[PDB]
């Protein structure tokens, strides 16, 4: 059991368009217990995001279907689109609880005090992975998921604030990912808007903490708060 | 329609 | 649940981009031994095309990077790219006979003798699963497959030179993908541009019997004729 | 680089 050719088939999977492959790579990964490099947790990351992206990306035109058969009052098919609907749900679930179980299990247990960027990244992924559950759910099942979104969104927060420069990567992705969860999931327009503007300007104030390792990312990651802030306002 | 980190 | 049922569970698949899920609904309507109509047919195609179309475009990168770490010389990393190429490649094969034997069982063997349109569609589809075998196939298993690529596209070449306008989309495609065959399989570049200049011309002879239900599909084709053409020049 | 029928 070898933990490089793991590696290495996750980077053949990502090249060949075979997320599940790269997930169960990365996933067997995760269960020999130890740390993941930062090149490793991209590749969970990246991994998972493309396995849960096409489910979000299939429920949304189907669920968008949906709404116009529905309109135009036909029942069988109906029944069948609805149907087809769960299915998709029940699979992005099923995504998004493999992933939480590796988090919590793993992931966010082996972080020590010290490992500030780790604990930040991961405990973003948990409010993002329970984010995509919130955008299915409905009822009571909503508001639980909606709850422990928003508590690893805060506590990630919490830490990046008192650990990180504004203009890290990592701090800026979860401002971004934050401040959606805000607008989309839980329609406080007011608190996305304070929380992209916020995060925006502190990066600029201290632009000049830019690494050329770091001026890409962080400058994309920009954009893409004012991109959303333009459209919130 | 807002666009999270890719 | 009624045949009507599993064509719109194809559509809206389709539209979800789940492409395993309108193959499996396209094959159970295949199953009920009743012909297809025209839209039928070609969500079944596009279906399968998909299906197969992400392994083969999968096989080419890794053999890509097979051959580039081949020559690097590590063993235990070239086994590894190696077991992958050889899954990707059990996956495609199995696709492909799932295919055939939905044409040979039941498409091509309910055709009429009239239903020449259905006969070169479903022929060519044989031409084309046979010759994607062929593209990873080698040795003796190589020759037999290429023999069955060559029996099925010559047959429906036959069938469509005698009972199909040369501006026929259907025919149109069928000049393309076997002269493509002649050009990448057999390795005969002046059989491919005699058949593809041949197509090309013969529907320019007779570009007034273009009918405006079919015009677009075939003007489509004559482009992709000419494109191989300049290359193949 | 030849294309077939999409």
């Amino acid at each position: 059991v070898d933990r490089e050719q793991l590696v290495q088939k996750a980077r053949l999977a990502e090249q060949a368009e075979r997320y599940d492959d790269m997930a169960a790579a990365m996933k067997n990964v995760t269960e020999l217990n130890e740390p993941l490099s930062n090149e490793e947790r991209n590749l969970l990351s990246v991994a998972y995001k493309n396995v849960v992206g096409a489910r979000r990306s299939s429920w949304r035109v189907i669920s968008s279907i949906e709404q116009k058969t529905s309109a135009d009052g036909n029942e069988k098919k109906i029944e069948m689109v609805r149907a087809y609907r769960e299915k998709i749900e029940k699979e992005l679930e099923a995504v998004c609880q493999d992933v939480l179980s590796l988090l919590d299990n793993y992931l966010i247990k082996n972080c020590s005090e010290t490992q500030y960027e780790s604990k930040v990244f991961y405990l973003k992924m948990k409010g993002d992975y329970y984010r995509y559950l919130a955008e299915v759910a409905t009822g009571e099942k909503r508001a639980t998921v909606v709850e422990s979104s928003e508590k690893a969104y805060s506590e990630a927060h919490e830490i990046s604030k008192e650990h990180m420069q504004p203009t890290h990567p990592i701090r800026l992705g979860l401002a971004l990912n934050y401040s959606v969860f805000y607008y989309e999931i839980q329609n406080a327009p007011e608190q996305a808007c304070h929380l992209a503007k916020t995060a925006f300007d502190d990066a600029i104030a201290e632009l000049d903490t830019l690494n050329e390792d770091s001026y890409k990312d962080s400058t994309l990651i920009m954009q893409l708060l004012r991109d959303n802030l333009t459209l919130w306002t | 329609r807002a666009i999270s980190l890719p």
